[PDB]
């Protein structure tokens, strides 16, 4: 099923996307999340087959302090550019296996095991850059009224929620909708 | 509890690095069992291009009985130059690979000159492509000619371990040609000694920020790099000021005070005898007589592309940019090699520098350079000079 206002929510502000040109997906999460990570490889099989005229972007919860260390420890992996290898084990040593990786200084050892100095892990978990993105994702959750986390949103104008397959099959529908208009 | 050994393949193109790298692995696990594999799954989420150094690297890792390597490979010589100035992991020993069938190439030199200038301690040659030669002259002749090179950049040619194989049969599984993959790690579990353990190495402490404390005193806080400080003991205070001697009489931790501190602690110093006003960031703290403080040096240094976000035009003999040490900026001044009159974005060259103030600088030290706190560059003290 795929019925506004059941199956998705229509965002009562929707805003514009960050791309012109693609149709946006943007998922909400974090690394401390067991629903989150319940999504992920429903959301990993699908990248695997992502349309030439979508872009993907994830965008981490940082509502609270909490939250937000996790959100500077993935933005801080895309600045360094590692995000493609740390992403997944990083979601597995917490969620798995016991790890605690949840402030700057578990994260920076974590990323050791990357080739990362800790110095230039510090230097960019605080970062104006970094800072930037955390304010964006807030903004976004706000107008989006978002309440927590998992979350994918579509085009800046539907929420899905779940953490299984039928978020993959909800958004499919959400993405050839768009594509009429 | 296998001791850990950072290597690499170095080399000319085609020579075989790739296919030598695949043989180790591929002899010592059907030999001694592979390394544990950890978990590495990879996203598949798409990662947009993000400002930096872009540095291709294969990785491996395989163990001995006794030994545990990451071992590093390059696709092409440029990816060579960048690791070996600045990239993630410092070899303790590379593997330089030199194809029987055309001897020593320019890049086999290129590759040695960068070994000496950045710090690589040592070199094993592997003599790769053996299987097609038949002519034990002419591979003595290729042995001398690897030797006289590695001398001449003061590697030790003569006592040098060189092993006479082939890569490519080895990886199919010729017997005969997997014995001399297993000679080759032999060499590399004799030849390259344990590397010296942080916490084993005379203290040091890179000065991140100053407080006062006690009314009067001072306490120096950052990351013990190396080494353990114990209270009672003296340090040195090295780099931009005078050098200094104090006694440590506490080691803060939180809302503590205790009695050591040990490398990888992020900890505060308390210092005797230290104003506020006397002591500041970028400077260091070091068991007295370890570490001195330079102005000058030689450095081989990497400039970025437009592309990895560096320069968008080239610099000249005059330029004057922010070196980064540690954890401070120091301003220096730079001579080039002759007959070059300007540096392009993307070029690595020889540098010779002259800081404002002196910085606490041993040879094989790293740094940064960078604009309005942008990095640009990236070099290695190779030589220093006073
Ligand atoms: N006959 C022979 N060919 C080899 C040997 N090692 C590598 N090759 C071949 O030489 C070419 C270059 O090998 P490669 O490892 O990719 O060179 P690289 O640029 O140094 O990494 C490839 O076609 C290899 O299959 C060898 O021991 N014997
Ligand atoms: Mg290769």
């Amino acid at each position: 099923s795929n019925a506004a206002g059941k199956d998705y929510t229509v965002i009562a502000n929707p805003g514009k996307v960050e791309v012109p040109g693609k149709i946006e997906v943007r998922e909400f999460f974090w690394y401390g999340c067991p629903h989150c990570f319940k999504l992920e490889p429903h959301m990993q099989t699908w990248l695997k087959q992502i349309p030439s005229d979508v872009r993907f972007v994830r965008t981490p919860a940082a509502m609270n302090k909490v939250w937000e260390q996790g959100a500077r420890t993935y933005y801080t992996s895309e600045a360094l550019g590692v995000r493609k290898r740390t992403h997944l084990p990083l979601f597995h040593a917490i969620q798995v296996n016991g790890q605690q990786i949840f402030d700057q200084a578990s994260a920076a050892k974590f990323f050791t095991r990357y080739g990362v100095p800790e110095q230039k892990f510090n230097s960019t978990y605080n970062s104006f850059a970094v800072t930037a993105k955390v304010a964006e994702s807030n903004k976004l959750a706000q107008q989006y009224q978002l309440t927590g986390v998992p979350a994918v949103v579509v085009n800046g104008k539907y929420v899905v929620q779940g953490e299984d397959g039928k978020v993959t099959q909800v958004l499919n529908y959400l993405i050839e909708k768009e594509r009429k208009a | 509890t296998k001791p850990h050994v950072n290597v690499g393949t170095i080399g000319h193109v085609d020579h075989g690095k790739t296919t030598l790298t695949a043989a180790i692995t591929t002899v010592l696990a059907k030999t001694y069992g592979g390394a544990a594999r950890a978990f590495d799954q990879i996203d598949n989420a798409p990662e947009e291009k993000a400002r930096g150094i872009t540095i291709n690297t294969s990785h491996v890792e395989y163990d001995t009985p006794t030994r545990h390597y990451a071992h590093v490979d390059c696709p092409g010589h440029a990816d060579y130059v960048k690791n070996m100035i600045t990239g993630a992991a410092q070899m303790d020993g590379a593997i330089l690979v030199v194809a029987a069938t055309d001897g020593p190439m320019p890049q086999t030199r290129e590759h040695i000159l960068l070994g000496r200038q950045v710090g690589v301690p040592y070199i094993i040659v592997f003599l790769n492509k053996c299987d097609m030669v038949d002519d034990e002259e002419l591979l003595e002749l290729v042995e001398m000619e690897v030797r006289e090179l590695l001398s001449q950049y003061d590697f030790p040619g003569d006592d040098t371990p060189i092993v006479r194989g082939s890569a490519l049969k080895a990886l199919e599984g010729d017997a005969e040609w997997e014995a001399k993959i297993l000679e080759l790690a032999g060499f590399l579990d004799s030849y390259i000694p344990e590397p010296e353990r942080a916490i084993d190495k005379p203290f040091l402490l890179p000065i991140e920020d100053v407080f006062s404390i006690s009314g009067r005193g001072t306490v120096v806080t950052g990351r013990v790099e190396r080494g353990i400080i114990k209270v009672g003991e003296e340090v040195e205070i090295v780099g931009i000021k005078e050098t200094q001697k104090s006694t440590c009489t506490g080691v803060e931790m939180f809302r503590k005070l205790l009695d050591e501190g040990r490398a990888g602690e992020n900890v505060g110093v308390l210092l005797r005898g230290i104003k506020r006003e006397e002591i500041e960031r970028g400077q260091v703290l070091a068991k007295p007589g370890t570490i001195k403080p330079h102005t000058k040096f030689e450095s081989e240094v990497y400039i970025l592309s437009k592309d990895e976000g560096g320069r968008h035009t080239p610099f000249f003999k005059g330029y004057r940019p922010q070196f980064y040490f540690r954890t401070t900026d120091v301003t220096g001044t730079i001579e080039l090699p002759e007959g070059v009159e300007m540096v392009m974005p993307g070029d690595n060259i020889k540098m010779v520098v002259t800081l404002i103030h002196p910085i606490a600088m041993d040879d094989g030290l790293r740094f940064a350079i960078r604009e309005g706190g942008r990095t640009v560059g990236a070099g290695v003290v190779a030589k220093v000079l006073g």
